[PDB]
């Protein structure tokens, strides 16, 4: 049984998200300034800065990739709460009337990202993956960890909505309430 | 600041005359909410009844409005909600069930029948009284069938449709500068508190319940933002309040409001339920103590419009509002019930009087000193004009 | 016509003898109207033209209720918003609807072999992602559902608790009065508001002395001949501090959504207005939380989560009097510099005149 | 001196331990 122990300042601010999108009805605002592609690439980039090994930076690489595409199928599925799915079937409208097929990785924020790391365990324990191959993941995903930990004020600051602008959540309407919970 | 002080009778002011309108459709008690529903457009016919049986048809002249056209009225709601309106009727409902969960018309207020009708001569009324106001015919506008102060821009809450009170507010101000909007029905308007708390040209001034009790808004901080900051009065009271209590709130608030705000017409929301024995009011309130509130706002004396509002029980609200519009016409009506066609419901005594109950006064006055003291040192900054 | 009315019976029918039994002891001048009435139509605006498995009940995505389409398949049934991708209810899926995991078995055709064999087709194709591979395969294989936090952080936390509907809950929600729905018909009028009756609440129920205000002092009794000086003492749910309705200008009694809090409870948050965010860490309970005491105690500065005692960092009493005799003393010494700044500009405007 | 005072007539007058520690942690924070 795998353990993924996140530092307790993400753990808090996850618990945050998860009272923010509930008994407050707000949700993300979309499209957020920093995306997950802009994450992962200034993550990659900084950290192939200092790697020489070459196996390093491939799995590196590797992993960057990977976690995008899953990150991509797996959005929809289950990293959303119940009151946001309204505001995801507004965006798929409005990409199959641009003609734009939709992609998370560059409206979506990081915050789900953390919510995907937070679900990880159980990812990969509902799985026969190899003893090694996991583990590499969880040490991967930890050194992904620590460095998002480093820059954890410039992303996941708070902002209140309700007064100056561009905060990481906005406010629902009624109408948006009704709908969504209450469909 | 509060200080105790009795209840003296209400007399009319000899000087103050004005040349009134009623507005009245003859085919509004029709309608009804379907069952069991404390409001029901019946008591909107009891009261013209007894003012036809009084005879003050000589006294005043009545017109019938005609109704709000589907542009007309999309000048305060979205398109989508009023042609939802339209449309909708209680066969094909199941066809609305996204609509019907978005816009809350299905659950607290259903849909029964002339419901867009309804809607439409109730608006129809309070853009006529606006207009001839504004144009100038008369000096008053009563519209017992219009006030519907719960309907929010795009959902119908609280048993009102159309939310007629903007309408007739936007009429006026198409030529008045400052428009006072006094409410004293028992729950808070926040309708209109709402649609204009960005703004300066427009005052609300709101005597409420508050506590967990709908809608559960309209706390005393509550004070108006943008450019409108200190432009918006509500006043949450407490259970159980008598005629001398709510009397000697109302005079001093309502004095230094026209005192600062200067207003160039009135609009006043004359409802029902704050009077003792409604199905959802909690005040004890008799008829004088309801019509005093009323007679203050005439004396003042300026082109002011009434509008209806709530009631629960048409007894005394239909009694309730032939004597108001008596009032208004400068006439004390004789305490004795003529002949009329709905003759029976206002057993035992068959008098035109509202009698309070012995229910227990909460109201503590240094509670009410506190309150008129915050809003007082708010409304010191109102002074320029 | 003969259906019942709320009256109890056909409307074309006088009262029953038993309902008469138990309920007894044994021109006008609006004809006119359609001559007075003349319409109006002054308004501005006139110009304006104008196998049979049963299936479930809830959606076994978020366990909750509401209108949801059920499957041909298997017994599963979501709400209409809870699919990948959602799907309209004014377009519905043309015949039956198959969820993803019985449109996936019969994409497999009950055939394991297929299933290794485009295991390793995928794994062949996508070399790139070698690592996923396995997530990446099974993630069109899973019926959708919204995100529950793993419950190993959850703990990590003690006053953070689901609601009903998994839906976050801090402790400073009062508490599912259910019953008290019956309890609020009471028999007797003793209503929850507490109205005309408050001799024993003035009184505290295991002590049995009186629950003082803090602002005034005095538990108001009056005297119930004389009820008219009573004054409503409530108590805080967190100090318990006894205050008056009248000294905490609110009126009302918080009841039904959450726990009422004194004046007396510090910030929670900052808004500096000049505007920064909060000064509190949340409540990092249990043995991983690690206290600190300083080794200097005058300028040690650090936070604002602090202990008191006679990361954390603990601090005494005496400490935080020189900390706010520093701050009083610097503000009394740069507001005397800035005076001092003020008039010596004055004085070198007033010299160069 | 007399701010010790002070201090001394807050610590009495507050009176109960809890509530102090809340006028500390305001004046803390402060
Ligand atoms: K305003
Ligand atoms: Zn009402
Ligand atoms: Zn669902
Ligand atoms: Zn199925
Ligand atoms: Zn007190
Ligand atoms: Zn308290």
């Amino acid at each position: 049984k795998i353990s993924l122990q996140i530092p307790i300042k993400l753990k808090s601010v996850l618990v945050d998200d998860w009272e923010y999108v509930t008994k407050d009805k707000k949700i993300c605002r979309l499209p957020a300034d920093v995306t997950v592609e802009m994450v992962l690439n200034k993550y990659e980039h900084e950290v192939s800065q200092e790697l020489e090994s070459p196996g390093s930076q491939s799995q590196l690489s590797e992993y960057c990739a990977g976690l995008k595409l899953y990150f991509d199928k797996c959005l929809g599925n289950m990293l959303l709460y119940r009151l946001e799915r309204l505001q995801y079937d507004e965006l798929l409208k409005k990409s199959s009337k641009d003609q734009k097929p939709l992609v998370p990785i560059r409206i979506y924020g990081a915050i789900h990202l953390l919510r995907l790391i937070s679900v990880l365990p159980e990812l990969i324990s509902s799985t026969t993956m190899d003893l090694q191959s996991c583990q590499l993941l969880i040490k991967q995903t930890e050194d992904f960890l620590v460095w998002l930990l480093m820059h954890v004020d410039e992303y996941f600051n708070d902002k209140d909505p309700n007064r100056s602008d561009d905060a990481l959540y906005v406010n629902t309407s009624s109408q948006y309430e009704g709908v969504a919970l209450g469909m | 600041v509060y200080e105790a002080t009795p209840f003296d009778p209400i007399t009319v002011k000899p000087s103050d005359k004005r040349r009134v309108a009623y507005f009245y459709d003859a085919d509004v008690g029709n309608y009804a909410y379907g069952a069991g529903h404390p409001m029901k457009p019946h008591r909107i016919r009891m009261a013209h009844s007894l003012i036809m049986n009084y005879g003050l048809y000589k006294k005043m002249e009545i017109y019938r409005a005609k109704p709000a056209t589907k542009q007309e009225m999309c000048q305060f709601h979205t398109d989508e909600y009023i042609d939802f309106l339209s449309r909708v009727t209680p066969d094909n409902l199941e066809m609305f069930k996204r609509e019907s969960v978005k816009f809350n018309v299905g659950d607290d207020c259903p849909v029964f029948d002339g419901l867009y009708e309804y809607c439409s001569i109730s608006g129809g009324g309070s853009m006529e009284g606006a207009a001839r106001l504004n144009r100038g015919k008369c000096d008053v506008a009563v519209n017992y069938a219009g006030g519907l102060h719960h309907a929010k821009k795009s959902e119908a809450s609280g048993f009102c449709y159309l939310n007629d009170i903007v309408l007739g507010i936007i009429e006026l101000l198409r030529y008045h500068p400052r428009v006072l909007y006094i409410d004293i029905d028992v729950h808070h308007g926040d309708g209109v508190e709402e649609a204009f708390y960005t703004t300066d040209r427009v005052m609300t001034c709101s005597f409420h319940k508050y506590g967990e009790f709908f809608p559960g808004t309209g706390e005393l901080r509550d004070i108006g933002v943008g450019a409108g900051k200190n432009y918006a009065v509500n006043v949450p009271l407490r259970d159980g309040i008598d005629d001398a209590t709510y009397r000697s709130v109302f005079e001093p608030v309502i004095k230094k409001i026209m005192e600062w705000y200067q207003p160039s017409a009135v609009v006043l929301q004359c409802g029902g339920d704050s009077l003792s024995g409604d199905r959802l009011g909690c005040f004890n309130l008799s008829m004088e103590g309801h019509a005093n509130c009323v007679n203050y706002v005439k004396s003042f004396g300026i082109p002011m419009m009434v509008v209806g509002g709530g009631g629960y029980t048409m007894r005394n609200v239909a009694r309730t509002w032939c004597f108001e519009t008596g009032l208004l016409n400068n006439v004390v009506l004789d305490k004795d019930l003529p002949y009329n066609e709905y003759y029976e419901y206002y057993g035992p005594d068959y008098k035109l009087s509202v009698r309070p109950s012995n229910m227990f006064n909460v109201n503590t006055p240094e509670y009410l000193d506190k309150v008129m003291t915050n809003i007082f040192a708010n409304l010191e900054n109102t002074k320029y004009a | 016509d003969s259906k019942v009315s709320v009256t109890g019976l056909p409307l074309n029918k006088g009262p029953s003898e038993k309902i008469k039994r138990e309920s007894l002891w044994n021109d006008l001048k609006t004809f006119l109207t359609e001559n007075m009435t003349e319409e109006s139509n002054i308004r501005s605006t006139i110009g304006w033209n104008g196998i049979d498995f049963e299936n479930e009940d809830f959606c076994s995505a978020c366990n909750q209720s509401g209108s949801f389409l059920c499957c041909d398949t298997c017994p599963k049934s979501f709400h209409f918003l809870c699919l990948d991708p959602p799907i309209d209810p004014n377009n519905l899926p043309k015949g039956d609807w198959h969820c993803n995991e019985c449109k996936f078995k019969i994409f497999i055709n009950n055939s394991m072999a297929t299933l290794k064999k485009i295991e390793s087709n995928f794994i062949k194709q996508n070399n790139n992602v070698k690592i996923f591979a396995k997530l990446l395969f099974n993630i069109d294989s899973h019926n959708p559902k919204q995100f529950q936090l793993p419950n190993y952080i959850k703990e990590t936390f003690p006053a953070v608790k689901t609601g009903s509907r998994g839906q976050y809950s801090d402790e400073n929600d009062k508490i599912p009065l259910t019953d008290r729905q019956l309890f609020n018909t009471s028999y007797g009028q003793s209503i929850t508001k507490l109205d005309s009756y408050n001799p024993d609440t003035h009184i505290d129920s295991n002590s049995g002395k009186f629950l003082i205000c803090y602002k005034c002092n005095q538990t108001r009794l009056g005297s119930w001949s004389h009820p008219e000086n009573s004054r409503l003492i409530m108590t805080c749910d967190y100090c318990q501090t006894p205050w008056h309705l009248d000294c905490v200008p609110r009126a009302s009694f918080k009841n039904l959504g959450s726990k009422w809090k004194c004046p007396l409870h510090s910030p929670t948050k900052v808004y500096k207005k000049i505007y920064k965010v909060w000064k509190k860490q949340r409540l990092i309970n249990k043995k991983n939380q690690l206290y600190y005491e300083p080794l200097q105690k005058i300028g040690y500065q650090n936070n604002g989560n602090i202990q008191i005692i006679p990361k954390i960092t603990q601090i005494d009493e005496n400490s935080i009097k020189y900390d706010f005799f520093d701050k009083i003393y610097k503000s009394k010494m740069v507001q005397k510099r800035k005076l001092f700044q003020f008039q010596e500009s004055l004085i070198d405007k007033l010299v160069s005149n | 001196n007399e701010e010790v005072t002070f201090f001394e007539k807050a610590k009495r007058y507050i009176g109960n331990k809890h509530l102090y520690t809340e006028f500390l942690k305001i004046l803390n924070l402060y």
